[PDB]
């Protein structure tokens, strides 16, 4: 069965750092791109990140350019989030997702369709206190 | 802690009397003089049987815990003994994390399914195996750290359980008001029988150069003189495949950089041949392709060659790329290109509103709307005749109910992403009985020099050293051979110089004693190995390398021949 | 960015009842919109994709439709294991994929 | 559930009946239910065709005076070939000449 | 006693030798039905 792992999650202050894993299980890793997806407490989802089968091509939402990178381990089947200068609106549920391919030549950009597989996710706090 | 064992661990092999017959057999034993595990607990690997000592008056050994998992779930193995005898019995149990008035058996809760049942200082020993579902165990109880002695063990019970075996732990009495741990490997040994059909001795055939002798010759007693008993083979370590540089190039330029792609309708197929170089050199510029390949991603089929393959490249809008993949329906699938329901390439699609629109309009590309019937795969139609949708005939004039069956995009650059057009590259690979003749590459990799290895050149499989020639090949050959026609030769295809291919020295290997009855001192002769590649005293004669005696500038009569003038002796 | 508005907010139905739901683009998606299912303290799964191709092992009741700036996903006999919030997105420009606000779909 | 309402003058297909079915499996272990045999009787010094438990072979059987070990079946000697059995019913010694 | 049909009872059997046609002895009354294998033949036949 296809099962993702998030890890890495946890509390930080505002303009620190953290990096979180995603691995993948039960699937041919480097035959799909990966995304990461967040959700803030009692909000919607939002598309943070995500990279190509290959790791040739990575996008990023508008709301986390420059202050996040993405990036993936073929050999270890591993997806990272590297989150610099965290604000207290990051904080938030990570889901890493497999991307999905759309119905046959979606047209798509980069590999990355929709999530088509999600993990649980893992809980980022950044707060002061 | 760690201990020694001398000689332990030697059961009888199997039923079958016998009598004084030094019988040679080859099982799974404890070697001699082995490294065991000690301990005074957690859970152990099984791997391939386990030999088991103890040494205690009182009974400190309540049972073993076997299976694969230790848990619940699945069934395991559980063997007790009370004060009363030996309790085999399989079940699936939950066991206690730790396992242990007068009250006792707080091991497990649980005992569902049970597919076995049976009721009924010191040392203890046991052995363990597990063989086409078969637990052996054997055991003795001889009376008296471990001493030193023989004694083998016979066979206890027979269960046909069927149980797989990988961990087990084990089970102690606790104070409320000591153990070995060894494994078995598959060794040789020479057993010694007596009149009375028991095993009195043995000799451990993977140790001593002596034992090797006694175990060739089928006694215990070895006389003087010299006996070949084994061989000395070099290895080969690492496998270089060495290979030439891509030949020449695919033209798949020509076809994703072309100025015009074809109509779906009349889709374009360009048929590749006779053309190296990797496969994921597509891809390259990769985030705005809509590369979508099925069944096998590009690293898969980047060492993967194929006899022919096809490049179709056609024209449709975005909406419709959907379609460009089997199993879908639509004017594309149905009427202009349609893959079959088993496809075994790539589909590449990328958007050329640049290129393929213009404000007035670009009427070049069409497709094709009627059609009496879908296409099969791969199927190409390009006839302009009026599709007849009533029941008078067109007799080919466009008119009522009588439709020119190719319309026209209308390319604009303004259009919506799903009208725009987008030009799409079909990638079939097909396999046959013909060579195959479109591949990427075949696995980079340096080259060593004087070291004995596995090799392949293009298609050459050979192992040895490889070292700088001084032949000359003629300008068209890559490989020589000897007399009797063996390759000992070649020439590296990247930089084109000629290396010789020795073998990787082998021999035989003599054993040197003065007698048993005299002492137990050997000395082994590496026939004609230099004293460089063998893996004190060693001393180099033209016969080899004999390790293990000095060499005297006296001179005897000769005792035990060697060769070439060398003999050797037991005296000083 | 392409926003993706959902309507209703909340949609109030009851078991055996058909429930429709709206997903609007403010630019055309040609059919790169996906529906997705999230359950409270559960990931989102993927229901329809292709605006209504539907994902392996979903059942027959949902269905999707639509193209260009318009969508809707459809339950056809609401189960009680169906009650749930209900995401749009689109994946039509990278990046960035945009999610809808989403619909609760609740008990009437 | 209802219930069976046995009387005994009830016609015999309305009458209690007993039944015991007996399902035989088999998988990747040795059968621990069986028990055969089928045979006659055992001469001495004759030239017999013998079958002890699974060792066919032909030979004249004769009492002997070796000792098996407390498992041991039967016995063979040097070059390998059976030359002595014990009698699975009697449990005695025989060697095979 | 025999259980009801609707909760019969199933006895495992493990690990007894003795001859299968030992069963069928008081022979005259019984419904005897086996399928596919006579008494006799898998008299000399064991099972797990
Ligand atoms: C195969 O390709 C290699 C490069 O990958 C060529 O190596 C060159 O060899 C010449 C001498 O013949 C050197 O002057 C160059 O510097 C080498 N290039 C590199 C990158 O090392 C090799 O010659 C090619 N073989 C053939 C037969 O053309
Ligand atoms: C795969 C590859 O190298 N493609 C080349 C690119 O590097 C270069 O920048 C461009 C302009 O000449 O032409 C193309
Ligand atoms: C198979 C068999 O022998 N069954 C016995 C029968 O012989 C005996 O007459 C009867 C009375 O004790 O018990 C039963
Ligand atoms: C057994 O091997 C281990 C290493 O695996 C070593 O530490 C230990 O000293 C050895 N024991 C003996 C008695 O040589
Ligand atoms: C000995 O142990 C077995 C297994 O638990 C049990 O069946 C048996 O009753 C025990 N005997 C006594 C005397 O307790
Ligand atoms: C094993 O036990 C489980 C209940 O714990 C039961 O469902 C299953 O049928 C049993 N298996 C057999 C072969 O009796
Ligand atoms: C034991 O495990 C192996 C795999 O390691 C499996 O193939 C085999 O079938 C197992 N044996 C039994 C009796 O279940
Ligand atoms: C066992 O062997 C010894 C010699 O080691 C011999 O004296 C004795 O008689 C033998 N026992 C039997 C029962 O044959
Ligand atoms: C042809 O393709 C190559 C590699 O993708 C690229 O460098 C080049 O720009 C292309 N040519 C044109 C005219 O686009
Ligand atoms: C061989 O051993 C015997 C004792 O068993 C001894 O008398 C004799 O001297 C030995 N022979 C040699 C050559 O040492
Ligand atoms: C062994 O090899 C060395 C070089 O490594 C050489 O000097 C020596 O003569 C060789 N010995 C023989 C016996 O050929
Ligand atoms: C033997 O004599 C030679 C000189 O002839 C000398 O070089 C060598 O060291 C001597 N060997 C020993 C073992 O003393």
């Amino acid at each position: 069965e296809v099962q993702l792992v998030e890890s890495g999650g946890g509390v930080v202050r505002p303009g620190g750092s953290l990096r979180l894993s995603c691995a993948a299980s039960g699937f041919t890793f480097d035959d799909y791109g990966m995304s990461w997806v967040r959700q803030a407490p009692g909000k919607g989802l939002e598309w943070v990140s995500g990279i190509n089968w290959n790791g040739g091509s990575t996008g990023y939402a508008d709301s986390v350019k420059g202050r996040f990178t993405i990036s993936r381990d073929n050999a270890k089947n591993s997806l990272y989030l590297q989150m610099n200068s965290l604000r207290a609106e990051d904080t938030a549920l990570y889901h890493c997702a497999r991307v999905g391919y759309c119905g046959g030549d979606c047209y798509s950009l980069s590999l990355a369709g929709f999530p088509d597989y999600w993990g649980q996710g893992t809980l980022v706090t950044v707060s002061s206190e | 802690a760690y201990t020694n064992s001398f000689t332990r661990g030697v059961y009888y092999p199997d039923k079958v009397f016998r009598s004084s017959v030094l019988h040679s057999t080859q099982d799974l034993f404890l070697p001699f003089f082995s490294n065991v595990t000690w301990f005074h607990n957690p859970v152990l690997p099984f791997n391939d049987g386990v030999y088991f000592a103890s040494i205690e008056k009182s009974n400190i050994i309540r049972g073993w815990i076997f299976g694969t998992t230790l848990d619940s779930k699945t069934q395991s193995l559980l063997i007790v003994n009370n004060a009363t005898n030996v309790v085999i019995k399989v079940c699936e149990f939950q066991f206690c994390n730790d396992p242990f008035m007068e009250s006792e058996f707080r091991v497990y809760s649980s005992a569902n399914n049970c597919t076995f049942e049976y009721v009924s200082k010191n040392l203890r020993e046991f052995v363990f195996k597990n063989i086409d579902g078969y637990f052996k165990i054997y055991s003795k109880h001889t009376p008296i750290d471990l001493p030193q002695g023989f004694s083998a063990l016979e066979p206890l019970v027979d269960l046909p359980i069927g149980i797989n075996i990988t961990r087990f732990q084990t089970l102690l009495a606790l104070h409320r008001s000591a153990y070995y741990v060894g494994y078995l490997q598959p060794r040789t040994f020479l057993l010694k029988y007596n009149e009375n059909g028991t095993i009195t001795d043995a000799v451990d055939c993977a140790l001593d150069p002596l034992s090797e002798t006694k175990c060739t010759l089928k006694s215990f007693t070895v006389e003087k003189g010299i006996y070949q008993t084994s061989n000395f083979r070099v290895q080969p370590t690492e496998s270089i495949v060495r290979f030439p540089n891509i030949t020449n190039l695919c033209p798949f330029d020509e076809v994703f950089n072309a100025t015009r792609f074809a109509s779906v309708y009349a889709w374009n197929r360009k048929r590749i041949s006779n053309c190296v170089a990797d496969y994921s050199v597509l891809y390259n510029l990769a985030p705005f392709f809509t590369f979508k390949c099925y069944g096998v991603s590009p690293t898969k089929l980047n060492d993967l060659c194929f006899t022919n393959v096809y490049a179709d490249s056609f024209v449709i809008r975005g909406d419709e790329v959907r379609q460009i993949a089997p199993g879908q329906t639509g004017n594309i699938a149905d009427y202009n290109y349609k893959l079959p329901d088993d496809f075994t390439g790539c589909v590449i699609a990328w958007n050329s509103n640049k290129l393929d629109s213009k404000v007035s309009g670009n009427y070049n590309y069409l497709y094709r709307l009627f059609r009496k019937s879908n296409l099969k795969p791969f199927e190409r139609d390009i006839s302009t005749e009026i599709y007849q949708a009533g029941n008078k005939p067109c007799n080919g004039v466009a008119g009522f109910n009588c439709y020119f069956p190719l319309r026209s995009y209308s390319f604009r650059p303004t259009y919506g992403v799903g009208h725009q057009p987008y030009r799409v590259v079909v990638l079939s690979f097909e396999l046959l009985h013909a060579p195959a003749t479109v591949c990427g590459p075949k696995k980079s990799t340096n080259l060593v020099k004087n070291k004995c290895v596995n090799f392949n050149f293009n298609g050459l499989k050979g192992t040895g050293v490889l070292t700088e020639s001084n032949k000359k090949f003629l300008p068209f050959q890559q490989f020589g051979r000897d007399i009797a026609d063996t390759t000992d030769a070649v020439r590296d295809p990247q930089t084109l110089e000629i290396l010789d291919i020795t073998p990787c020295s082998f021999g035989g290997v003599s054993v040197i004693t003065p007698g048993t009855n005299t002492s137990n001192q050997v000395a082994v002769l590496y026939q004609g190995v230099n004293c460089t590649e063998v893996p004190s005293n060693v001393f180099q004669t033209r016969a080899g390398c004999l390790i293990g005696a000095e060499y005297v500038n006296n001179s005897y009569e000769c005792d035990i021949p060697i060769g070439a003038g060398i003999c050797a002796s037991y005296q000083t | 960015e392409i926003v993706m508005t959902q309507s209703p907010a909340t949609l109030s139905v009851s078991p055996g009842e058909r429930a429709t739901l709206s997903c609007r683009a403010s630019q055309s998606v040609s059919y790169n919109l996906a529906w997705y299912q999230q359950k409270p303290g559960q990931a989102p799964r993927l229901l329809i994709y292709d605006a209504s191709t539907r994902a392996t092992g979903i059942p027959a009741r949902f269905s999707g439709s639509g193209s260009g700036t318009e969508f809707t996903l459809t339950i056809s006999s609401l189960q009680s294991e169906d009650f749930a919030v209900y995401y749009c997105q689109q994946y039509n420009n990278w990046p960035p994929y945009t999610f809808g606000q989403g619909t609760k779909l609740e008990i009437k």
